[PDB]
């Protein structure tokens, strides 16, 4: 799983398929921004605050 | 990852593999005492090569 090209295309089509689609299509993280730290502060911790 | 058993199957790093028939019986095979010896390599299993 962790390296597609192991899984044979000529033996399983399917799951090389589900494969691919999963290190493709699978939803990225992302970050937002919220409160304010100027004033408030923040208890973020592994995070910029 | 073809699975096919009649003919060959790993166990790791080793092949199993059913060789056989060398030699080929006919018809008018009898058993006679100038017929050639086959060394049991006319049989469907003789041995099993790794």
């Amino acid at each position: 799983f962790m390296n597609i090209q192991l899984i044979s295309p000529i033996d399983a089509p399917i799951l090389r398929q589900w494969a691919e689609i999963i290190h493709r299509y699978w939803p990225n993280p992302s970050q937002i921004r919220y409160g304010t730290p100027n004033v408030f502060g923040s208890a973020n911790l592994f995070t910029p605050p | 990852g073809a699975a096919l058993s009649q003919f060959f199957q790993s166990h790791g790093e080793v092949l199993e593999v059913a060789a056989g028939r060398k030699y080929l019986q006919m018809n008018n095979y009898s058993n006679d005492d100038d017929d050639p010896p086959l060394f049991a390599k006319d049989l469907s299993d003789y041995a099993k090569a790794f």
